[PDB]
């Protein structure tokens, strides 16, 4: 029992939506894995951040 | 009643994340309330554009 995952899903959700290279398929799927799984929320933002740089233009 | 409205955060959340007249602190609390209760996600997205008008004309 902790208050980290309570807003980590909130911050990861927000960051998934605010990532400059996340699209509706990546950002919404994250909100599906984030709203259903609270413990993977930080990883979801990390993978969304991971997608932001991988999907980003180079 | 809420039934895992994750798809609604992709449309409501992302539009609340970057609507044309909103600032970063309002969308932050907006998405964080959208994540806690996506039952109002349709109303949150509308609240985002409605609030954007108070800072700038649509």
């Amino acid at each position: 029992v902790d208050n980290k995952f309570n807003k980590e899903q909130q911050n990861a959700f927000y960051e998934i939506l605010h990532l400059p290279n996340l699209n509706e398929e990546q950002r919404n799927a994250f909100i599906q894995s984030l709203k259903d799984d609270p413990s993977q929320s930080a990883n979801l933002l990390a993978e969304a951040k991971k997608l932001n740089d991988a999907q980003a233009p180079k | 009643v809420d039934n895992k409205f994750n798809k609604e955060l992709s449309v409501a959340g992302r539009e609340i994340v970057t609507l044309p007249n909103l600032n970063d602190p309002q969308k932050k609390a907006f998405i964080f309330s959208l994540w806690d209760d996506p039952s109002q996600s349709a109303n949150l997205l509308a609240e985002a554009k409605k609030l954007n008008d108070a800072q700038a004309p649509k």
